[PDB]
């Protein structure tokens, strides 16, 4: 079929690969570069950095026009995303989730629909603060607008309660993925587990009691996020990483994530049903200082999925597809 | 103003800043607290990777924001 194509290694791009993968099986954004409609979007003028969403979208058609075990070479892409974001010269090994972070955000500011940024943090404590979610969406929406936020931004609301006067004091953060700390309590560990870690109740104490500004000194607070806008794709990543004051070392444990039905309802601030299906894995194995990636995928609308590994695809079948090597996770709405 | 950044293991710090310290400056502050080198650190926000050499008014970090904390994980 299509969308089989592998990627050659040019030298430890196994990090670069695997993302690639998963944003060449994330539809939408495969259909904006099938579909050539990130040409409307592109800025007039001579730019440094034009070449990146041409090479990327260029790499995503030749990946979807190629036959089934087809090898592909990302080396001038590779060439652009290194000139915007210079740590990406030269062949040492990288993380997959610093590269995506980079990456889109490459991507985004080239086809961004607001093509001078505006410059005001007002007042908005009269305003339900489900309003002033709205509000503060609109603010940023008007500073960052393309087709890739379209796809990947959700808001964050964190509500941190004084215990003194009882005020909850309210932000609303945009975000482009959630970073999960990864449970101890394992039957097994879940993600529904890391997501009530990473959205728990925060109390705020000792050296770590903020400020409130109603009562004027250090108060215990107590801080809790919640979802307040859902994006169409969700990526989660797994924090696999160990605390440790001398020497961090990986986190392997095993991390439950469900295929269908990952149904967040639980998490949102006051939802109107957002529920997901997984369509990509980034795997790493190795340590922190070094390793491997690859990426599973379900090609898309076909339910099937295959392991992707620098120039080497593989059909696989779900029953593979969650294991510990599991670091990122992209999920797409579900009908 | 205060800040916080949501760490490793589920556990969330408070930061005293000034819109005008430096992600640097920032680094030192949660090095100062957990222990992790500022090379090791990466600070995520709004899906900024929060890079050295500017501040966090640059970032448009208000009063409450959080940052994330992540490692690497190489390959
Ligand atoms: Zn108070």
């Amino acid at each position: 079929a299509q969308g089989l194509a592998g990627l050659r290694n040019l030298g430890n791009t196994c990090f670069m690969n695997s993302i690639l993968q998963c944003l060449s099986n994330t539809r939408e954004l495969r259909d904006y570069c099938l579909q050539r409609l990130y040409m409307r979007d592109l800025h007039h003028g001579s730019n440094a950095h034009t070449a990146l969403v041409e090479e990327f979208a260029k790499l995503i058609q030749t990946i979807w026009t190629s036959s089934p075990n087809d090898v592909v070479s990302p080396s001038e892409f590779k060439t652009q995303i290194q000139r915007y974001a210079p740590r990406f010269v030269g062949y040492n090994q990288q993380d997959a989730q610093e590269f995506l972070r980079f990456l889109l955000d490459g991507l985004h500011n080239e086809v961004n629909r607001v093509t001078l940024r505006p410059k005001n943090p007002e007042n908005l404590d009269h305003l339900p603060d489900d309003e002033k979610g709205r509000q503060m969406w609109r603010k940023y929406l008007e500073r960052e607008d393309s087709r890739i936020g379209d796809l990947f931004v959700g808001q964050l609301k964190s509500s941190l309660t004084c215990t003194d006067c009882g005020y909850c004091s309210t932000v609303f953060d945009p975000f482009w993925d959630l970073s999960l700390p990864i449970a101890k309590r394992g039957p097994e560990v879940t993600l529904m587990d890391c997501m009530r870690l990473f959205t728990k109740e925060d109390v705020l104490d000792g050296d770590a009691a903020p400020t409130c500004c109603r009562c004027r000194g250090r108060k215990r607070c107590i801080k809790k996020f919640s979802i307040q806008r859902f994006p169409k794709i969700l990526v989660l990543h797994l924090k696999r990483f160990s605390e440790s004051r001398i020497r961090t070392s990986k986190l392997t444990t095993f991390v439950n994530f469900p295929l269908r039905d990952l149904d967040l309802r639980e998490f949102a601030s006051e939802n109107t049903h957002a529920v997901y299906n997984l369509y990509a894995v980034s795997n790493h194995s190795g340590t922190t200082m070094g390793g491997h990636y690859t990426a599973y995928c379900r090609s898309p609308g076909t339910g099937e999925w295959h392991t992707f590994n620098d120039s080497s695809v593989t059909p696989m079948s779900s029953s593979q597809v969650r294991t510990s090597d599991a670091y990122l996770l992209f999920y797409e709405l579900a009908s | 103003m205060q800040i916080f950044v949501k760490t490793l293991t589920g556990k969330t710090i408070t930061l005293e800043v000034e819109p005008s310290d430096t992600i640097e400056n920032v680094k030192a502050k949660i090095q100062d607290k957990e222990g992790i080198p500022p090379d090791q650190q990466r600070l995520i926000f709004a899906g900024k990777q929060l890079e050295d050499g500017r501040t966090l008014s640059d970032y448009n970090i208000q009063k409450e924001s959080t940052l994330h904390l992540v490692l690497r994980l190489r390959g």
